[PDB]
């Protein structure tokens, strides 16, 4: 049998799980990464609008701080995440910033002087005076009132990644790749390692650890029509829930994005509405101001991406042989303003839609985007397996709720990289771990057999059918608009496909370098994905951030003000078990409301809401007769916890 | 073998425990060797080529570089002196440039492979540049041998003699095209290689690195080819076997 | 219709005994706008599902899919069947970089291995207060840094070097220009004279022979010409 | 490129998976051109050194290479033939034996060292086989093109003329010592390389071997040296202005 | 901390640890066998006169 023993690992290699282990490197830790690919090709490395953080820098920011960071945070998510652990996160973002600037991430700088800018409420002229000249900048993104969007020009994502990956390269951690964790293994309640297979030469390997942490990504590819890499296929949430311990929360909180190319899900910044991209119907016509009058194409991209639906389905849309489509006119914007600040955008359209944007529209279609949901942890970023750790896309730390903020999540990932980083450390420190042989002979056993079997299997089901088939259900039953039929026949036939999986023959019946093998063992973990979250849609009767059901409309703060918890604790069982976690308002800093964008009063509001509400504004007022800073009156209304190292408080700009 | 060598070999580093500088210094004289041979070959084809302007001009250039002004009918073996020089330097640069050879069966095979596959210019070149390298390393050495050691037969008419009757024309016909695609692309790589004109916009500079290549070649390869021609046909009329041209250029001024 | 499009592919798996290198020729209907990302995964879907390859964006930015395409190292993702005219494309695995199976290498543990050897990191003595403002930084500074760490890491320079073709302990383009990338941060405090002991040898920028093709076929198109010409003046005037 | 160059390009193997077989015939051919020069080189030694005998013994060995009992007075383009070919493999052997040579500053470091150190007879010899080997690039190409362009000046007369007169005799004085080293030592390690005389006591034959090589390298110099006089000699006695001593010989019997 | 598994491990590379190296290896037990030299120098390299054996 092959093992191999570290303190920490680490199951991802993006920015949550390079940052974590830089964090138990760190401190003498022997660390290992596993990874399907390089390291630095993971998702991670696609993002380009920015990452959020209240810096404070910009003229656009001046004013900014946490409290505001968390506020929009908060109202963002329409109360569905768990504010202690926003507030972490908001009070550590301004620090994740700093500490990548001094590892060498090239962060667009302010320069003193006058700029041209778009505010599209008064499209004017933006000075930064001689004090801020030099310091990080900032750009609008994710609708947020004060401009915290960090970035390093076009290509945010991946500077931030080749950092963090060249600073675990420094500290020796062991980074390996074409390595896919296809179990955990777990005795007691407790978390060991991971069953992994090497997908070059096709051995089993047991990797045993005092803590294990999961960072792999979403899983988007669940959807036909996503923007994510073929890679984000969930497979890091299956091995979690196949434990049949551990939950998964809210997978029914996938996020969409309004623009993105059509059909090949590549992504077209949200800095062309933001500029002044037109979006158009089969007329093209300006369809956006008949919708909505007053924020038009600037609208939240939520509003807009549901618009675009209803659009469509008015008849409005473009016949395509690959399905129905809109239309993105960017040419409006003039060449010389594309070929300057638009670039990147015109490159992808040349590149891939074969077309000059200056000139010709661009097809978009919104596709799934981001993974709200994920692997629930407490704060600390630990789920209910002992030991076993989650961290990024990949965890339900819930810092999003039902809806993710433009720029929140690349943030996320480092910022939880770090934080569950530190608990990570001080559980693979602290804890002593009792490796019995035979358990791990019989997990390691266990998937030697089940690869055996597929390689033998006479079945006559086709493994890529069976996956196209999931992805189309997938994107027509659970996509922007819901309704209670539809997610009743997507269960159906999602519980159908997985047992048809289990009858998959293959071709190739090598055991190494097998990209047949591979999918006749990831496509059943992704159906009992795909199934968590058509399920978890399908029972959630309300609408809340961007889950919308049609036949229930409002936002529940009644009877749905909690968090979807997935188990599988059967293996047996071919639909997930669904639990639920109640949101306590009197641990709430901000009381449920109005969350800003769509219409007002859509929601069933809870008398609890009112009472904390009352508790909130006196706790207020008194403390603020008192003469008492924000951060006391924070402390008063609702405590939180950090690890020592990054309980300071954040330097800026004028304190 | 000293001390601080033998250090070196066996450590890898300097007595210092540093990397050796030697390789920058080898890398330095490659390039003067080269630019060195690069220039004197443009000016060896303007002054070789005076003999399309008349019999009496090439030969007021070549006393004049017998030092004229200085000696009476000027000393040949001043020329013998500066072809030992530019023998030695040719030397010296092959020697350098040499290592660059691919240098066994597997880099030969793929090297190869890769340049027909490839079809990109600048690669191609370089393979010409090993190619015509390779070649000089026979051609060259005979033109300077013989320039060294026979510099009182330099002239209109000797010269053509040699070309024509002592059967020289082939190799320098041959030799013509060797060194001028070798000098040429050698001078480009040179400038690209080291920057001296990048400037703000390196690829402009690049784009026109190669245009003014490929001209100074296509100009000097037709002037070369004509010079060759005037030497070729006055040697063709060398018929009076009671004449000895070989030596008359010199037997006219001592 | 869309044109019936040939292709070649090459297959080889040193792993299996018995697997012989030899082109595979495959026959795909061109469509609008069809990639060679496109062309594999038909044919993995529907015609052979035992070749090998490896894409992960599909956008051109991670750096995954680098292949020769007819003679030229390329981003398959970003590749368009459409500019063939003439329907016959043929693929191999990118030269320079360990194969693992038909058209399927591995680049990214050299690259890690690079990164190490040329050690690809800030180097400061002290730690900046991660609490504190950020060291600020002329704007023109970090734009001139930002563009040489605009690398992907894709191999295609790796690849198209006949040097490093013929002599594999070659540092490389992409080696060179992590150098630089750093030489000009100022967040790192490395010296002319600590960049010559990484790579002042023939293995490292004396060893490049300037066939350019790494500048002619980066998918960024970073300025390597005149980058690694300034990195070579630089450490041929050491000491 | 043929897809079969490719693909062995690419994987290392042949189309069968099976290592190329060109490493041993490369290996085979730059022997065999190393023995065919090393050979001619002896016979060569012996047909130059017939001008100990005298003027009409060298002058009718002369006239025998250019078939006097098939044409008349013998065609002397008959060497130039026999020239082409020598040069020709003389080009060939370069070419596959300079894989051979240490091809950068750490492999001429630290061989260089080594050889120092160790002070180990056949390891030195082999250092001056590749030196010589390198010399001849220059020295070779110029007397070899020469033979080849002007074998109608070859005779007790004429190759005095060349030798004194244009001053070929540095050239030939420097060159008689490194092809004289380099094949002696080649012959010698072609020997012991394929064993073709190792019988049962290799030890001995190899210790036999060694002395033959020095006997060999001893005589032929002092026949070179004594050959090279002679030459020197005759021309330093052509003070005749008036007679044309390069073409001399031919004029006998056209 | 540094921790090397094998399912045999076997402490000295002589004759006995190599010979019982083959045993568990043959049946597909990973064995390690660890040597303060490279084991081809142990001291049963300097054994002339000979093994008994009743043949
Ligand atoms: C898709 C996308 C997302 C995105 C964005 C643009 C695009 C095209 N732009 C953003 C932006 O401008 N601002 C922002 O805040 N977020 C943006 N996002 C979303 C964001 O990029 C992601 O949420 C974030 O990068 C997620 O990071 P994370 O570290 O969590 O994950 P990852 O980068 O996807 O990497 C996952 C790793 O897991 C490995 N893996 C996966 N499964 C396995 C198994 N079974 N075994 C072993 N390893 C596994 C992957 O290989 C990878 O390394
Ligand atoms: C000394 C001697 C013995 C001997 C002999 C001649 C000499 C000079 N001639 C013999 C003969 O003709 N016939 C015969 O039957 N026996 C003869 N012997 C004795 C015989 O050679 C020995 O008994 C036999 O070789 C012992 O074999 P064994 O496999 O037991 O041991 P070894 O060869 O000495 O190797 C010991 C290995 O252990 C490693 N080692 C030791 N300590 C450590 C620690 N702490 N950690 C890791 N490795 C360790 C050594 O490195 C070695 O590999
Ligand atoms: C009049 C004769 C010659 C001229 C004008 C000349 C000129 C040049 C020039 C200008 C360069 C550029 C050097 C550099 O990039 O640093 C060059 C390169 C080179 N030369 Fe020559 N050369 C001559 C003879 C030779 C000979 C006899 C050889 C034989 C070994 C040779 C082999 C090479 C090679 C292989 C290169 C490429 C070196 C590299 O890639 O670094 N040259 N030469
Ligand atoms: C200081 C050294 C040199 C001197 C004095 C010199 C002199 C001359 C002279 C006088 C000629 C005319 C024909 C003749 O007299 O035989 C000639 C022709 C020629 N030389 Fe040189 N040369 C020198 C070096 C070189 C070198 C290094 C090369 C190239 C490796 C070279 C290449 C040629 C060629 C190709 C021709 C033919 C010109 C034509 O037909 O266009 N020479 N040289
Ligand atoms: C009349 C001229 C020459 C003669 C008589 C001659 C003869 C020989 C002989 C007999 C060998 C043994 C070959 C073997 O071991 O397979 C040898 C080796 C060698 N020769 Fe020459 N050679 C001549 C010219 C040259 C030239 C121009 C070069 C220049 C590159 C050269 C470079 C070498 C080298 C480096 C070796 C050693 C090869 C090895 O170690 O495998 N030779 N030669
Ligand atoms: C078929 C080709 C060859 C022919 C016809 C030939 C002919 C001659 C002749 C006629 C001489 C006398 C001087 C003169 O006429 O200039 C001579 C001398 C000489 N040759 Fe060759 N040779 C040939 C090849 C070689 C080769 C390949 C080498 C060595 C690389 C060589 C080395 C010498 C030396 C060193 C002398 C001086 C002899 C002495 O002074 O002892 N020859 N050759
Ligand atoms: C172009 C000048 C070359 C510069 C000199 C240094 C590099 C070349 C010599 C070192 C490597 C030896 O190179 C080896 O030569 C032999 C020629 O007999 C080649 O042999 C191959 O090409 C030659 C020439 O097209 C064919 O006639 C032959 O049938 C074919 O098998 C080997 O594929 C090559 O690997
Ligand atoms: C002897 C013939 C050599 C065969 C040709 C192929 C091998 C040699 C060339 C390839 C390697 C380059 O070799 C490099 O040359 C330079 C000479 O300028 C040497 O330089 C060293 O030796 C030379 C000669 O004694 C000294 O004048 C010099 O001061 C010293 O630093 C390098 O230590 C060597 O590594
Ligand atoms: S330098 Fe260009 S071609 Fe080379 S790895 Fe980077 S992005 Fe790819
Ligand atoms: S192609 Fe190779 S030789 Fe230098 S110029 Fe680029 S790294
Ligand atoms: S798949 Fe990422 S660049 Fe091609
Ligand atoms: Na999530």
């Amino acid at each position: 049998m092959k093992v191999q023993y570290c303190d920490s690992l680490v199951i991802g290699g993006g920015l949550a799980g390079l940052r974590a282990a830089v964090a138990t490197q760190q401190k003498g830790l022997s660390t290992i990464v596993l990874s399907l690919i390089p390291v630095k090709r993971s998702h991670s490395a696609a993002a380009q609008g920015g990452m959020q953080a209240s810096l404070g820098n910009s003229k656009m920011s001046d004013g900014d701080n946490e409290d505001l960071h968390f506020m929009d945070t908060v109202k963002g998510s329409d109360w569905g995440c768990d504010q202690k652990v926003a507030r972490m996160f908001v009070n550590t973002a301004p620090k994740a910033i700093r500490e990548l600037a001094a590892w060498g991430v090239p962060w667009t700088r302010i320069h003193k002087g006058d700029r041209m800018a778009i505010i599209n409420a008064q499209k004017t002229t933006i000075t930064e005076e001689d004090f801020r000249h030099g310091l990080i900048h900032s750009r609008d993104f994710g609708g947020t009132k004060k401009w915290r969007t960090c970035y390093t020009a076009d290509a945010t994502g991946h500077t931030m990644l080749f950092a963090v990956a060249n600073e675990c390269l420094k500290l020796g951690v062991s980074i390996q790749d074409r390595k896919e964790a296809i179990a955990l293994i777990h005795q007691d309640g407790k978390c060991y390692g991971a069953v992994v297979r090497d997908l070059v030469t096709g051995d089993i390997i047991a990797y045993v650890a005092k803590g294990t942490l999961i960072a792999t990504g979403g899983y988007g590819r669940i959807y036909k029509n996503t923007t994510n890499a073929v890679v984000c296929e969930g497979t890091g949430t299956a091995i979690a829930l196949e434990t049949g311990i551990a939950q998964l929360g809210n997978m029914e909180a996938v996020q969409f994005h309004p623009t993105p190319l059509f059909p090949s899900g590549i992504l077209l910044t949200e800095g062309c509405r933001g500029d002044g991209g037109i979006l158009r119907d089969v007329d093209g016509h300006r369809f956006m101001p008949d919708y909505e009058p007053e924020k038009k194409e600037l609208a939240s991209r939520d509003v807009v991406s549901r618009r675009m639906i209803e659009h469509i389905r008015k008849g409005k849309g473009v016949q395509s042989p690959y399905g129905q489509h809109l239309w993105l006119d960017i040419s409006i914007l003039g060449r010389k303003h594309i070929e300057t600040n638009l670039r990147d955008v015109q490159e992808i359209c040349e590149y891939f839609a074969g077309i000059d944007p200056a000139e010709k529209w661009a097809p978009v279609l919104p596709m799934q985007h981001y993974s709200m949901g994920g692997i629930r942890t407490d704060y600390r970023g630990e789920a209910k397996l002992k030991g076993l750790f989650s961290a990024g896309e990949a965890a339900c730390w819930d810092m999003h709720g039902f809806n993710r903020l433009g720029g929140n999540s690349v943030s996320e990932a480092v910022v939880a990289g770090m934080i569950v980083g530190e608990y990570f450390a001080e559980h693979c420190a602290n804890t002593q771990v009792d490796l019995e042989t035979k358990t791990l002979e019989k997990f390691v056993k266990g998937q030697e057999a089940y690869m055996k079997s597929l390689v033998e299997s006479k079945g006559t089901e086709d493994v890529f059918k069976i996956k196209n088939r999931m992805k189309d259900v997938m994107d027509d039953n659970v996509g922007i608009f819901r309704d209670g039929p539809h997610l009743e026949k997507a269960v159906k036939e999602l519980e159908e496909l997985y047992k048809k999986s289990k009858n998959v023959g293959i071709k190739n019946k090598r055991l190494h370098a097998n990209p047949e093998l591979e999918e006749a063992y990831r496509v059943p973990m992704m159906l009992k994905v795909a199934l968590c979250v058509a399920k978890g849609a399908l029972d959630r009767t309300e609408s809340r951030g961007a889950h919308n059901r049609e036949d229930y409309p409002k936002r529940d703060d009644i009877n749905w003000l909690n968090r979807t918890l997935a188990s599988w604790p059967n293996p047996e069982q071919t639909l997930p078990t669904l639990e639920y976690e109640a949101l306590d308002v009197n641990e709430m800093e901000i009381a449920p409301g109005y969350r800003g964008y769509g219409a007002k009063g859509n929601y069933i509001e809870n008398p609890l809401s009112v009472k904390r509400q009352e508790e909130i504004d006196k706790i207020q007022s008194e403390l603020e007769a008192a003469g008492k800073d924000r951060h006391a009156i924070q402390e008063a209304l609702m405590p939180y916890e950090l690890p020592a190292k990054y309980k300071a408080r954040n330097e800026r700009l004028g304190d | 073998m000293t001390n601080e060598s033998i250090l070196e070999s066996y450590s890898g580093v300097t007595p210092e425990r540093k990397k050796s500088r030697m390789p920058a210094k080898l890398d330095w004289w490659q390039s003067a060797t080269g630019l060195f041979l690069g220039l004197f070959m443009i000016g060896h084809m303007f002054f070789v080529s005076t003999i399309l302007l008349g019999d009496n001009v090439m030969l007021w250039v070549t006393k004049k570089f017998e030092l004229d002004f200085i000696f009476e009918g000027g000393k040949p073996i001043v020329v013998s002196f500066l072809a030992a020089f530019v023998f030695a330097v040719f030397i010296a640069h092959a020697f350098l440039a040499m290592r660059k050879f691919p240098i066994n069966y597997r880099q030969y095979l793929t090297f190869k492979t890769h340049k027909d596959l490839m079809r990109h210019g600048d690669t191609t070149l370089w393979w010409i540049q090993a190619m015509t390298g390779f070649a000089m390393f026979f051609l060259g050495s005979v033109h300077l041998y013989i320039m060294m050691t026979q510099p009182q037969t330099i002239g209109p008419v000797s010269s053509s003699f040699r070309m024509v009757s002592e059967w020289m024309w082939p190799l320098y016909l041959v030799l013509l095209f060797a060194v001028q695609l070798h000098g040429s692309v050698g001078l480009y790589r040179l400038a690209v290689k080291w920057g001296w004109f990048d400037g703000e916009t390196p690829d402009k500079t690049r784009a026109n690195l190669k245009k003014l290549k490929t001209l100074m070649s296509a100009f000097l390869i037709v002037l070369g080819l004509l010079t060759f021609g005037a030497y070729v046909k006055k040697g063709l009329e060398q018929t009076d076997p009671n004449i000895d041209y070989k030596y008359f250029d010199y037997k006219r001024t001592h | 219709m869309g044109r019936m499009l040939t292709i070649r592919v090459f297959k080889y798996d040193p792993q299996s005994a018995v697997s012989k290198p030899h082109f595979q020729e495959y026959k795909i209907e061109e469509a609008p706008s069809m990639t060679i990302f496109i062309v594999l995964n038909m044919i993995r879907e529907t015609y052979d599902p035992d070749l090998n390859f490896d894409f992960v964006c599909r956008a051109g930015i991670c750096g995954s899919c680098g292949m020769m395409i007819n003679g030229r190292p390329s981003l398959a993702c970003r590749t368009l069947t459409k500019d063939f005219e003439d329907g016959v494309i043929t693929l191999l695995p990118l030269p320079a970089f360990k194969l693992i199976k038909d058209l399927s290498v591995d680049t990214g543990n050299w690259f890690n291995g690079m990164s190490q050897r040329v050690e690809s990191w800030i180097h400061a003595q002290k730690e900046h207060d991660i609490s504190k403002l950020e060291e600020r930084i002329e704007p023109e500074v970090a734009q001139e840094v930002f563009e040489l760490d605009r690398c992907i890491e894709c191999g295609c320079c790796i690849a198209a070097c006949g040097t490093k073709i013929m002599r594999e302990d070659f540092v490389g383009a992409a080696g060179l220009n992590r150098v630089v990338r750093f030489m000009i941060d100022p967040h790192d405090e490395r010296t002319d004279e600590d960049y010559y002991e990484l790579i002042g040898d023939d293995d490292g920028v004396f060893g490049c022979m300037t066939l350019l093709a790494c500048h002619d076929v980066c998918p960024k198109n970073l300025p390597l010409q005149s980058k690694i010409a300034y990195l070579r003046r630089k450490m041929v005037s050491v000491n």
